[PDB]
RNA sequence: GUAAGUUUAGAUUAUAGCCAAAAGAGGGAGCUCUUCUGGAACGGAAAAAACCUUUAAUAGUGAAUAAUUAACAACA
């Protein structure tokens, strides 16, 4: 495959939602689909990815190992950008974390909703 | 107007979310049927029991064979022949002595 | 007729028919009409019997005065002793219904039962297949239950 | 433990009144006809 | 509510008379909502095994309308199950030896293939015209909108309707 | 990214598939072979060892989803 498949363009980034600039850390990755049927090349980077079980978070680094690897298996997994609206968690909020669908994980659950 | 249902039929139905929107309530009092979209009791001055046995009428010699009464009783309840025919004895004793019931 | 005029046809105008919402300013007053009226019925105690649905563990329970739940795992409650479930989505009268969004508050609504009993569940034959399947591949399933009377339902007007 | 038999329960809920705005029956949401004519009456 | 027992239960599970007219209607669409009021699933508490069906009443059923070429193009097969007991006929052909054939055909093979299917059958009224027998008519709970909105003819058309309609173009 | 690996000593058992799908070679159909890859539902393709969706198995009168036999005459 070219190399001109992994180099986005502007219009990519508009429909993504990506800044070309300060490019997310942290990439979350769930597995759905099986791995029966599949080469032995691809079961092996699933099970030292850790994605065994389907539909299990995981928290990688956007580095470029994690991103060859990742990229063996990116017809297996689905990719989304971490974001930190309120920033890392603290030691005494570590136990108040949660992470929403849509990305983002709060430092504090207030148990208040949206709305 | 408001409400999105006819409420003619069953219940008047008034929709209304609650000042502070965290609850939907809901009114339904009950509808009476017209005095004028209803019909008198039949002016005209029997049992169903003695209709029943009219039904079943016994006219041809005496009491009728069981394949003709089996007909008659199919016909009067619109059920087939094969329901009406009984059964062995095997089956008879399976029944369950008693059966539960609730509410 | 008037530059690109369309008159209505079979094929002009979809089937179904465009409608008109009505005017939200006067719709609003629609709604605090209906609670005024509504706050004085639960106000002046105008019901009976009522009904209210609670999702306790992974299962909803429409509850009514004198039902009996089975909750089919142990709760580590003694018998005997009254418990209020926290968790109502739904509560009817006689001729008004409160829906909560997906809950109504606390305060509105206050449902308490008790235990009645702590029990297991009757055997529960398993037999996964194989060949040569053999009579003693067996297992049983005896898994704890629990039994609880619905006590009383309390709602007050705090619209 | 109570002396109640251990047996399948066929229903995990019970209720002495299980309706309280009335158990649906076919005239439920049927509309109603002036003087209460049947269909095709001429009258 | 309040009513007692028994009678709520013969209430609710009552059966109900339903009439249809099959007057340029298709049997096709009449079938699958008679199939619907004939097998009971017309009902909010329809059970499999609570017998809930429902009496059906189809007339004018020889005036029934079929889309297309159906009529000439449609054949029934049946077999006697003697040698040589193969039996084909056109849609026309069954019409024109029984008007009411062709809608119990059709029910028949739209209702499930159980034991159910032949009681519902006898609940099942089909007339060729518009007569009927009065007791049906005081059994006959309700009358059921045809399926199919009937299209007006030229003559049909109001004098009305031809004025507002507009000239396309000038012969 | 991840947790096994090398050496020393003792010791056997297994060493015959099936089908699908690729790459070749005989060939010209199709076959006949050699090489690589995958499979063994309780779901689906009609019934369907070999194809598709499927990480194990536990009770519950819950919930979101995957594959999923159907598809919509011609002339400038």
């Amino acid at each position: 495959i070219p190399d001109k498949v992994f180099q986005p363009k502007p219009e990519d980034h508009e429909k993504y939602g990506g800044d070309p600039q300060n490019p997310h850390k942290l990439h979350i990755v769930t597995r759905i689909r099986s791995t029966k049927r599949r080469p032995y090349w691809e079961k092996d980077t699933i099970k030292m990815l850790g994605l065994q079980k389907a539909h299990s978070p995981q928290i990688h680094k956007n580095i470029p190992s994690v991103n060859a690897k990742l990229k063996v298996v990116k017809h297996l997994i689905r990719i989304q950008p971490l974001k930190l609206p309120q920033g890392l968690p603290t030691e005494e909020t570590m136990s108040s974390t949660c992470l929403k669908s849509t990305g983002e994980l709060v430092v504090q659950w207030h148990l208040k909703p949206v709305e | 107007t408001y409400s999105s249902l006819p409420d003619d039929y069953n219940c008047q139905v008034d929709l209304a979310l609650t000042a502070d929107g965290r609850t939907i309530v809901c009114y339904h009092p009950s509808v009476d049927i017209p005095y004028e979209h209803t019909k008198p009791i039949p002016q005209p001055d029997e049992t169903h029991e003695q209709i029943l046995k009219a039904k079943l009428e016994v006219r041809k010699s005496k009491q009728l064979e069981q394949g003709p009464m089996i007909e008659q009783l199919s016909k009067v309840f619109y059920t087939t022949k094969h329901r009406w025919y009984p059964h062995g004895q095997y089956h008879n004793r399976r029944k369950k002595l008693n059966p539960p019931r609730d509410r | 007729y008037p530059q690109g005029y369309v008159p209505k046809t079979s094929l002009s105008s979809p089937p179904w028919q465009e409608v008109v919402l009505p005017d939200p300013v006067e719709e609003t007053r629609h709604h605090a009409e209906v609670v005024k009226r509504v706050n004085e019925l639960i106000a002046t105690g105008q019901y009976g019997r009522l009904f209210a649905v609670v999702h306790f563990a992974s299962h909803q329970w429409k509850v009514t005065a004198e039902d009996l739940i089975l909750i089919e795992n142990e709760l580590d409650i003694k018998c005997g002793e009254r418990i209020r479930l926290e968790k109502v989505l739904l509560v009817g009268a006689d001729n008004f219904t409160l829906l909560g969004k997906p809950l109504l508050r606390k305060e509105l609504v206050r449902v308490e039962a008790t235990v009645i009993e702590k029990t297991e569940s009757w055997p529960k034959i398993n037999m996964k297949f194989r060949k040569r399947k053999n009579f003693r591949k067996k297992k049983i399933i005896v898994n704890p239950q629990t039994i609880l009377r619905i006590n009383t339902i309390e709602i007050a007007p705090r619209l | 433990q109570s002396g109640l038999d251990v047996i399948r329960i066929r229903k995990p809920f019970h209720t002495d009144n299980p309706s309280i705005q009335g158990q649906w029956h076919p005239f439920t949401n049927k509309r109603t006809a002036l003087h209460g004519l049947r269909p095709r009456e001429l009258r | 509510s309040s009513f007692s027992r028994a009678p709520q239960q013969w209430a609710t599970f009552a059966r109900m008379w339903y009439l249809l007219d099959g007057k340029m209607q298709p049997p096709g669409k009449l079938a699958v909502i008679a199939s619907n009021k004939l097998q009971g699933l017309n009902k909010p508490v329809y059970h499999q095994l609570s017998d809930c069906g429902d009496h059906v009443v189809i007339i004018n059923t020889r005036h029934i309308a079929f889309s297309g070429n159906k009529w000439e193009q449609k054949v029934y097969s049946s077999h006697t199950g003697y040698p040589g007991g193969f039996r084909q006929v056109t849609a026309a052909q069954l019409h024109r030896k029984d008007p009411v054939a062709i809608v119990k055909l059709a029910i028949y093979g739209m209702l499930p293939k159980n034991l159910h299917r032949r009681t519902m059958m006898q609940r099942l009224h089909l007339f060729p015209d518009e007569d009927i027998p009065e007791d049906i008519l005081k059994n006959l709970v309700e009358e059921l909108p045809q399926p199919r909105r009937v299209p007006k003819r030229l003559d049909e058309y109001t004098q009305e309707e031809i004025e507002a309609f507009p000239r396309v173009w000038t012969p």
